[PDB]
């Protein structure tokens, strides 16, 4: 849990503030619960954690070298073409995740507030908008054969299209 | 590749020096074995596909239909057990050698980097089918399926062997990931499509379109039960996956070349699916089944979205396994009453119980039950074609209702209703089918908790 | 009519060997094969090939995808950059058509 | 001897073993380019021969 | 479901079949039980106020229109018995009637568990081994000379010989197992 | 919070632990029925934990189990929506379940194959929770369908009964082309809004939402068994009545209510779909009232009351009250499920006789069942502060007192006078007449495991209304100023209905008649809806499946002008060349022909 | 019937049960990797990037 890329608002829950005489179960059960169950589970975790402590080992993120993109690249020159193909898809299934990570921070909020997103989520719904916004342009109408090259040339009718819309 | 090709071709040793008693004991166990080692292509941890050499090469595409014709083989044999048991020792290793040989050229031909290794293995597949038709089928009228099975697909192909070679002679090569990273537009000149239609037709047949899905009826009605399980578990999806493959160098004359076979695809799957409501042929019922199943895969296809081709892939294998499973059973009950009408045999329930409960769960395979990877697939075709089009939805929802219609029409009409107490031959199902049909539904259940091994290259 | 012997009488398979498994005739290879292909499918390629696919790691490189993923809006959180820039290739690369 | 006949289950592990070689010399062949390419290029590490052999 | 039904009906079959079938529509429409009796001793006067009735064309007549009469009135939704055909229950129980036949597939082990009852069973299948013959030849020697033949089936006329074409009557599943 | 979440799977896991149970050899040993009745009991009681965490904080929660699959910027998660509609239904339907459960093992004493029976109820079960607890639009159709199919085998359970298999089918028709609106519903938010999560899609409120809501209405419509997809419900009592008890009528048909439900919020704007929901509520409530008069089987009576109730919930979705509609969901299950387990009680008490006709001074002879099916009817008429009234009352009072179709209006006041009608006629024929059936007396009812179960549903018809209504929180603000005769109008139609209803059937002790009528006709054949559509629909369909599909083209016209035209074509080129009358003649003159042709090419082409 | 579940359900559990044994104890005492950032001036190993044990042991060992 890295609360930068998942935020997570303050919990503010409030008094018990009771004012019956008249014994509130859920108290009772939650107290059984803690000791019957949580106590013995939290045992048995912690064992668990102590073995992990012994035979500790680690994995590392793998971090790729940038290399030409596919505008470097001579027409027809393959061996430079396949790792500037990569390169982009790797980048695409990137930004997928990113759209993932930002649609479930727009549900979270959902949930959160509760009827008041019709207001309190209207940062993330804007996020969300301009997130969407990027993908469309960078990402969509391209086919099931979705390529670097494809890209490049949607992104070049676009310029043209806005080039053209400055010059007039 | 050639750790998993070499050990296919050695099961054929194997099956002629074996002793009478074990081979096929011998060969089902290396078989299953051989599936086995397949999986070392699902070791698939990076975006990079993997190319094993410069003839053999695997993808998130070719993996699962490789995979799935390494399990077929082993359930291939042991749905040919029973039906070969009275002839001579000679013919029945012919019989094994023929499935050992096609499993071999299957997956070879799904392994293929170059188109014109593909043109030559996959017609190579017919040879060994046709010889399972022609030669061990039950009926007289074999001879006429093989006939059509053969010559559908031969006037298919000449036109593609002509497209590849001008492809060829215009690009200097036909390496597939050649192909890919140097492709060009396309004009619309009447030659390009002409080309365009050579390219297709070949796969569009082996995909049985609408007005060429006549050598199904009756190549299924003819053929015996391992010819039909091999048929329309991988044969089929030979047509789809020379299409996803082909494709990439054909644009952009897809964008208005797709609209006659998508309607085609889209209607016949409709009256495919209405003919399964009045047939007369358990056999021919699945048969029909299957043709409305590929001209969705076909549509979807066509239309090149990346959920398109996900569902396509992911319905490819999802029929595979149903549609084998559907066949296992009808020429279950059609080893005892030697006969491949539905009316006749009815009430089975009563007396083969656990069989029933392998009916009822193929059937809700071939419903597309949710979420069962058969479903997950229709569904997302149905999204893509909505998004192409909003007035698909009719279509789809019509085949959806008729769909279930006629999978529940089988179970009723066989399973449940009064038994055929005439029926003294029906004996007690076989250990053999009763694993036969776990084989089929257990990859299916496995499947469906992990979807990320099928999904196509979109996705 | 011509020579051609009658057609075979149907069979029980079950009058001999009651435990028949469908495999072979004589009862010790049929249960031998049933023996086999339980354990060599079953308790062989279902069991350990599941096992396997299920410890696959990384499976085209998805956690992988996620983790950069994860990074990189750290980055441009901190940093102040849009999440996502709507040009994939920096303009400046592009030599756009001169009219 | 029983290998009389036993002797045949020797062929299909020899078929997966020859292939696991030949795939070995097929990626002998396809050498180069073995350390000089843009994304995994580096200097080898001391005592080192080979990157991915 | 026991006799097999007659090439024609006469007249005083059909008679009385419709008044089997107006009495229960009758009853139907009147649920309680005086008013049942109340109509149905109208109905009965009715239908023998032409009882004797020897001009058999206007006998037809009146049994025409009678049952014209009869679909006018027929009770939309009429009383049926549960397992009478076409009410609820009418085949609830077919899943269970499994034949006799599938016994003789049962494991050595399973013929175990209950050893007397396959030894009678052996009896029986043995005394209809017995009897096959002789009922055949029974049915082919009192075949009618004349070309007109009755569904209806022979009795046994010799001594020590079962009726003909007796296993599927006998041995047919109970009502209820 | 741990112990809620914890509570909400371990409900779900103990649901799961008789088919596991069943799956195993111990089931052999074991009193399986016994089992699965007392996990049923343990997961209400679970349950009711949950519900009191809410009725107290009122804190909704959104829980994420398993990772099913991504799909390119679409997670798939095994998600869980528990708020206010899951919880209270959750703990409702294991109420009812556990009842239906004890009475399936006195129903189904007899019967062989009991565990599969309690198999199947436990699975049908679990698919309903699925369906009520699904945050994903995905999972929510795995409810959907999985439901379905339970649904198809219970019915027909008796797979010897033809007709049991045709109602079978019956039922996956209806119910499939409901799914197909239901498939539309989920492509279209999947695309226009690339989630099928509700958390996301409740995002849609600003836009049209036409094209989803009308596949959600449609859905809703055949699941619910409203009017235009109504026919599969009534015949669906061709099965065992423990299961009409349970699944169709107190759990599965709530389905799609249950959905629009959910859906209220994205329906708050779009009128057309709120008036076209008003409309077809108040068609479902009046036809299949009219139906339920005139009908002699005491299970399709109550089934089509089911249906009128299912029409009246339509209604009040119709108007902005979800909240509302979804309360007399619950509180409708209780003493719906207790009138089906009176009815199955005197049916087994009986030689298994079903027609009110022969059905007569219960009430004498059957204390506890007639006392209880009382109490039943007089909960479906909602009398003061019974169950019934705690809903039904304020579902009128804003029907009455809310912008709305006359029409609609009008009809659905009928209707709820109209039930009264009915539940008299039940009442009436079936236990204050003098007795009509067969002699042989031989009825016992004092098996506890029959009177155990309806004891509980019984106190569940009397206090769980108010007990519910006076805890659930604040929602929709009701309207409480209105006139007198708008205040009392239920109660006063349903009493003048009753009273119509006595003098009505104490008129057939008149020694006089009944003719066959238009209305009654029309009543008892249930509107020829049946005879009508499913003779003609299926016969043209069938008809150009064979004809213009396998026969005209597929096995004709395709043959001919593909493969046998190919073939002809060749036949006729080979019989035109090969037969030569082989003279060497002939021969030399066709050579001598070639001659010249290559002659005149070459000087021509010079 | 029963006889093919019987034997099925054996011949799966043969090796089922032992593997889920080995699972179960493979993640309660060796457990799983943890996420580090790359000790600069290292070259990890390949199968260094994978998370579990079993994952990891395989890569070593077969790619
Ligand atoms: C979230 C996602 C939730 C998913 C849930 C989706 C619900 C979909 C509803 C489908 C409805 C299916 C149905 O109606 O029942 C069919 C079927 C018919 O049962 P039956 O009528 O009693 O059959 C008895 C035979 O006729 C006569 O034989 P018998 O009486 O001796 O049978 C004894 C017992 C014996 O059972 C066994 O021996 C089972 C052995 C299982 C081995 C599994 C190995 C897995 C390997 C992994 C690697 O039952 C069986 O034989 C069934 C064998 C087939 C089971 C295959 C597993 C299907 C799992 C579906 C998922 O019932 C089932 O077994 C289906 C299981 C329940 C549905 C899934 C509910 C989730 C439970 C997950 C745990
Ligand atoms: C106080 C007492 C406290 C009692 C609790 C004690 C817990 C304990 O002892 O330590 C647990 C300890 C874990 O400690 P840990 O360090 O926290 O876990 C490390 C990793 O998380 C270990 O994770 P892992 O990767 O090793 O997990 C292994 C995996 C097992 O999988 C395998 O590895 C393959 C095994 C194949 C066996 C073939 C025979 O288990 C699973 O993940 C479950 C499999 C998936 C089942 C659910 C699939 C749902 C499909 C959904 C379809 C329905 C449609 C969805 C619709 C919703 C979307 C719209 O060991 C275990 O995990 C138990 C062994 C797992 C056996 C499961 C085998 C099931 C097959
Ligand atoms: C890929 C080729 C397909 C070809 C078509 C089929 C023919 C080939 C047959 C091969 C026979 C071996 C079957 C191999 C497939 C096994 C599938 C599998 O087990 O996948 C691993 C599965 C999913 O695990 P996981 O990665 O966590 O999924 C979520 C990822 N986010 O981990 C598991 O959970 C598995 C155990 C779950 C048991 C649940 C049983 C529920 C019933
Ligand atoms: C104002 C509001 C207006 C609303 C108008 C709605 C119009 C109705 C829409 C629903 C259409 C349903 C058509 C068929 C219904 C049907 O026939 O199913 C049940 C029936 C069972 O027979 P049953 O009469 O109940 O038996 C009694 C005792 N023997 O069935 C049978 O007997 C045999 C059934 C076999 C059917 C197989 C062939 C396919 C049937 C047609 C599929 C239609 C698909 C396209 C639908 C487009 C419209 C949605
Ligand atoms: C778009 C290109 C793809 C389409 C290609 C189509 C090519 C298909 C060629 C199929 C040819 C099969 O040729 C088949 O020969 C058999 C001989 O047994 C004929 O068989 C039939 O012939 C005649 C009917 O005309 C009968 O008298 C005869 O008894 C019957 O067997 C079939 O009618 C014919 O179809
Ligand atoms: C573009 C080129 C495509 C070539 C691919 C298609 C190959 C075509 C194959 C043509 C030969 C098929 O051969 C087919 O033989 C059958 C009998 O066997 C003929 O059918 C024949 O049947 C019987 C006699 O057997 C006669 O009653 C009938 O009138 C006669 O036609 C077909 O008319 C002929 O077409």
């Amino acid at each position: 849990w890295d609360k930068d890329v998942y935020p997570e608002p303050p919990s503010r829950t409030p008094a018990p503030s009771p004012q019956t005489s008249l014994p509130n179960p859920i108290t009772y059960l939650t107290k059984a619960y803690d000791l019957v169950v949580d106590w013995p589970v939290t045992l048995v975790r912690e064992f668990i954690e102590r073995q992990h402590a012994k035979n500790r080992t680690y994995y590392y993120h793998r971090q790729y070298r940038r290399v030409p993109d596919i505008t470097e690249c001579k027409e027809g020159d393959v061996l430079c073409i396949y790792e500037a193909e990569m390169q982009w898809r790797r980048d695409f299934k990137v930004d997928q995740e990113i759209m993932n990570i930002i649609q479930e921070r727009l549900k979270a909020c959902q949930q959160r507030e509760g009827e008041n997103y019709q207001q309190n989520c209207a940062k993330e719904l804007e996020q969300f908008t301009k997130v969407t916004k990027a993908y469309q342009d960078r990402y969509l109408d391209l086919g099931a054969y979705y390529s670097a090259r494809k890209c490049l040339a949607k992104q070049k009718q676009r310029m043209l299209e806005e080039r053209k819309a400055a010059r007039q | 590749m050639l750790k998993i090709i070499l050990p296919s071709l050695m099961l054929l040793p194997l099956t002629w020096l074996s002793s009478p008693k074990k081979t096929w004991t011998n060969v089902t166990s290396y078989s299953f074995l051989i599936s086995l080692t397949s999986l070392t292509l699902l070791w698939q941890t990076d975006e990079n596909y993997k190319n094993f050499s410069n003839m053999f090469s695997s993808d998130p595409l070719s993996t699962p239909l490789i995979i799935l014709t390494a399990w077929l083989l082993p359930l291939m044999l042991m749905a040919s057990q029973n039906h070969l048991k009275k002839d001579n020792n000679v013919l029945q290793k012919l019989y094994i050698s023929m499935l050992i040989s096609l499993q071999i050229l299957l997956i070879m031909t799904f392994s293929a980097t170059e188109l014109i290794m593909f043109y030559i293995l996959f017609e190579a597949t017919l040879i060994p089918t046709l010889i399972i038709i022609t030669r061990w089928g039950n009926q007289t009228e074999r001879l006429n399926a093989g006939i059509y099975f053969l010559f559908y697909t031969l006037i298919g192909s000449i036109p593609l062997l002509i497209a590849l070679i001008l492809i060829q002679n215009h690009v200097g090569t036909l390496n597939l990931m050649i192909l890919s990273f140097t492709t060009h537009t396309l004009d619309a000149s009447w030659s390009n499509n002409l080309l365009w239609l050579a390219c297709m037709m070949a796969f569009l047949i082996k995909m049985p379109l609408y007005g060429v899905h006549l050598w199904l009826p009756k190549a299924h009605v003819e053929a015996p039960i391992a010819g039909s399980m091999i048929l329309a578990a991988i044969l089929l999806k030979l047509g789809s996956y020379g299409m996803i493959r082909i494709s990439i160098i054909l644009d952009p004359l897809t964008k208005y070349m797709a609209y006659p076979f998508i309607l085609l695809s889209l209607w016949g799957m409709i009256m495919t699916s209405s003919i399964c409501l009045r047939q007369t042929d358990l056999k021919s019922l699945i048969a029909y089944s299957s043709v409305s199943h590929m001209a969705l895969v076909i549509a979807s296809i066509m239309i090149q979205t990346p959920w398109s081709f996900m569902g396509a892939t992911m319905l490819m294998i999802a029929h595979g396994l149903t549609s084998s499973l559907l066949f296992c059973l009808a020429n279950s009950n059609y080893e005892r009453i030697h006969s491949r009408t539905m009316i006749m045999a009815r009430g089975l329930q009563m007396v083969f119980p656990l069989m029933a409960t392998w009916w009822l769960m193929a059937s809700l395979a071939n419903l597309a039950l949710p979420p069962s990877i058969n479903l997950m697939g229709e569904l997302f075709i149905t999204m893509s074609l909505f998004s192409w089009s909003n007035f698909t939805i009719i279509l789809m929802g019509i085949n959806i209702i008729i769909t279930g219609m006629y999978s529940m029409y089988m179970i009723i009409t066989t399973q449940r209703g009064k038994l055929t107490n005439h029926m003294i031959n029906l004996q007690p199902s076989h250990t053999r089918e009763l694993t036969l049909m776990a084989l089929h539904m257990i990859p299916l259940i496995l499947l469906t908790t992990s979807p990320k091994l099928i999904t196509g290259l979109t996705m | 009519q011509w020579q051609e012997d009658p057609e075979p009488e149907d069979e029980n398979v079950y009058a001999k060997n009651p435990d028949f498994h469908g495999y072979d005739s004589d009862p010790v290879v049929d249960v031998w094969n049933m023996r086999a292909v339980f354990f060599f499918g079953f308790s062989i390629v279902l069991v350990f090939g599941t096992t396997f696919v299920a410890y696959v790691p990384d499976y085209r490189m998805q956690e992988w995808a996620r983790r950069e993923a994860e990074r990189l809006v750290k980055y441009r959180e901190v940093n102040g950059l849009p999440i996502m820039e709507s040009n994939y290739f920096d303009p400046s690369k592009i030599q756009l058509p001169e009219d | 001897q029983l290998l009389r006949e036993h002797w045949v289950h020797i062929l299909v592990p020899a078929g997966f073993v020859f292939g696991c070689y030949l795939d070995r010399k097929d990626d002998e062949k396809l050498t180069a380019f073995r350390n000089k390419s843009m994304l995994f290029q580096r200097e080898l590490r001391p005592n080192e021969e080979v990157t991915w052999k | 479901a026991f006799c097999a039904p007659p090439a024609y009906l006469t007249h005083q079959q059909k008679v009385l079949r419709l008044y089997k079938r107006a009495l229960r529509h009758l009853e139907s429409w009147c649920i309680h039980r005086d008013k049942y009796r109340y109509f149905a001793c109208l109905m009965r006067a009715r239908f023998e106020e032409h009882k004797n009735e020897k001009d058999m064309m206007r006998a037809t007549q009146l049994l025409r229109e009678a049952e014209e009469e009869f679909w006018q009135n027929q009770h939309p939704q009429p009383y049926i018995f549960p397992d009478s055909p076409g009410g609820t229950s009418f085949e609830r129980y077919e899943c269970y009637k499994v034949p006799e036949w599938c016994l003789d597939y049962w494991h050595p082990s399973e013929k175990a568990m209950y050893p007397d009852y396959f030894s009678k069973r052996e009896q029986w299948k043995k005394l209809r081994m017995e009897s096959w013959d002789r009922e055949v030849k029974q049915l082919q020697e009192e075949t009618s000379p004349d070309g007109i033949m009755t569904e209806a089936l022979p009795p046994a006329r010799r001594e020590g010989d079962l009726p003909p074409l007796w296993w599927h009557i006998v041995t047919r599943p109970r009502e209820r197992p | 919070m741990n112990i809620f979440t914890t509570s909400i799977l371990l409900i779900f896991i103990l649901l799961l632990s008789p088919i596991l149970i069943s799956m195993s050899n111990l089931i052999k040993h074991i009193n399986f029925p016994l089992y699965t009745t007392t996990s049923i009991k343990f997961s209400f009681i679970i349950s009711l934990l949950p519900l009191l965490m809410f009725f107290h904080n009122n804190m909704e929660y959104m829980i994420t189990t398993w990772h099913w699959v991504t799909m390119n910027s679409m997670e798939l998660k095994m998600s869980f929506k528990t708020d206010f509609f899951s919880i209270l239904f959750t703990s409702v339907a294991l109420f009812v379940t556990w009842s239906i459960m004890q009475f399936s093992s006195w129903y189904m004493h007899s019967d062989p194959n009991i565990n599969r029976f309690i198999k199947y109820l436990t699975l049908f079960l679990i698919t309903m929770l699925i369906l009520t607890s699904a945050n994903n639009m995905f999972q929510l159709f795995i409810g959907w369908e999985g439901v379905g199919i339970m649904s198809f085998l219970l019915i027909g359970w008796w797979y010897g009964r033809t007709d049991a298999n045709t109602a079978a089918l019956q039922a996956i028709l209806y119910n499939r082309i409901g799914d197909i609106g239901f498939i539309l519903a989920m492509v279209w938010f999947s695309l226009n809004m690339n989630s099928w999560e509700l958390q996301q899609i409740m995002f849609s409120n600003n836009n049209d939402n036409l094209i989803p809501l009308m596949g959600l209405l449609i859905a809703a419509t055949g699941k619910s068994a409203q009017f235009g997809l109504h026919p599969w419900l009534p015949s669906a009592m061709e099965g065992p009545t423990p299961v009409s008890a349970l699944l169709h009528s107190s759990t599965m048909v709530v389905a799609g209510i249950f959905l629009l439900v959910r859906f209220h919020p994205l329906t708050t704007n779009n009128n057309f779909i709120l008036t076209t929901m008003l409309c077809l509520g108040a068609l479902t409530t009046l036809f299949t009232a009219i139906c339920a008069l005139t009908q002699n089987d005491i299970k399709k009576i109550i089934a089509f009351s089911t249906s009128s109730q299912l029409g009246l919930m339509m209604v009040t979705l119709g108007m902005n009250q979800p909240h509302l509609a979804f309360l007399h969901i619950c509180t409708h299950a209780f003493f719906k499920a207790m009138l089906f387990m009176c009815s199955g009680s005197i049916i087994h008490s009986l030689a298994d006789e079903q027609d009110i006709r022969k059905m007569g001074n219960i009430t004498k002879i059957m204390p506890f069942t007639s006392s209880c099916l009382v109490i039943g009817s007089l909960a479906l008429t909602g009398m003061p502060f019974l169950t019934g009234f705690y809903s039904k009352d304020l579902i009128i009072e804003a029907i009455n007192t809310c912008n709305t179709n006359a029409w609609a209006l009008l009809i659905t006041l009928i209707a709820t006078s109209m039930t009264a009608m009915y539940s008299m006629r039940i009442i009436y024929f079936v236990t204050m007449t003098k007795p009509r059936f067969p002699p042989l007396i031989s009825i016992n009812e004092n098996d506890p495991d029959l009177m155990n179960p309806i004891k509980r549903l019984a106190f569940g018809s009397i206090f769980a209304g108010f007990v519910i209504s006076y805890n659930i929180p604040p929602t929709s603000i009701p309207v409480l100023t209105m006139p007198w005769f708008l205040k009392t109008t239920a109660l006063i139609i349903s009493v003048l209905g009753f009273l119509i209803a006595l003098e009505l059937n104490n008129l057939t002790m008149k020694l006089s008649m009944n003719k066959a009528n238009p209305y009654s006709s029309f009543s008892t054949l249930l509107g020829f809806f049946p005879s009508i559509i499913h003779r003609i629909t299926p016969m043209k369909s069938l008809n150009l499946s064979l004809k213009t599909s396998l026969t005209l083209l597929d096995l004709i016209w395709l043959e001919k002008t593909i493969p046998k035209s190919t073939s002809t074509l060749h036949t006729n080129m080979t019989t035109l060349t090969t037969n030569q009358k082989g003279l060497i003649k002939l021969y030399f003159m066709s050579f001598l022909i070639n001659i010249i042709l290559i002659i005149i090419l070459y000087s021509i082409n010079l | 019937d029963a006889r093919f579940l019987r034997l099925m359900k054996f011949y799966l559990m043969l090796t089922g049960i032992p593997v889920i044994i080995g699972i179960t104890l493979v993640n309660i005492f060796i457990g799983e990797a943890e996420l580090a950032e790359i000790p600069e001036g290292y070259i990890p190993e390949h199968w260094e990037y994978y998370k579990h044990p079993i994952s990891r042991w395989i890569a070593r060992n077969f790619y």
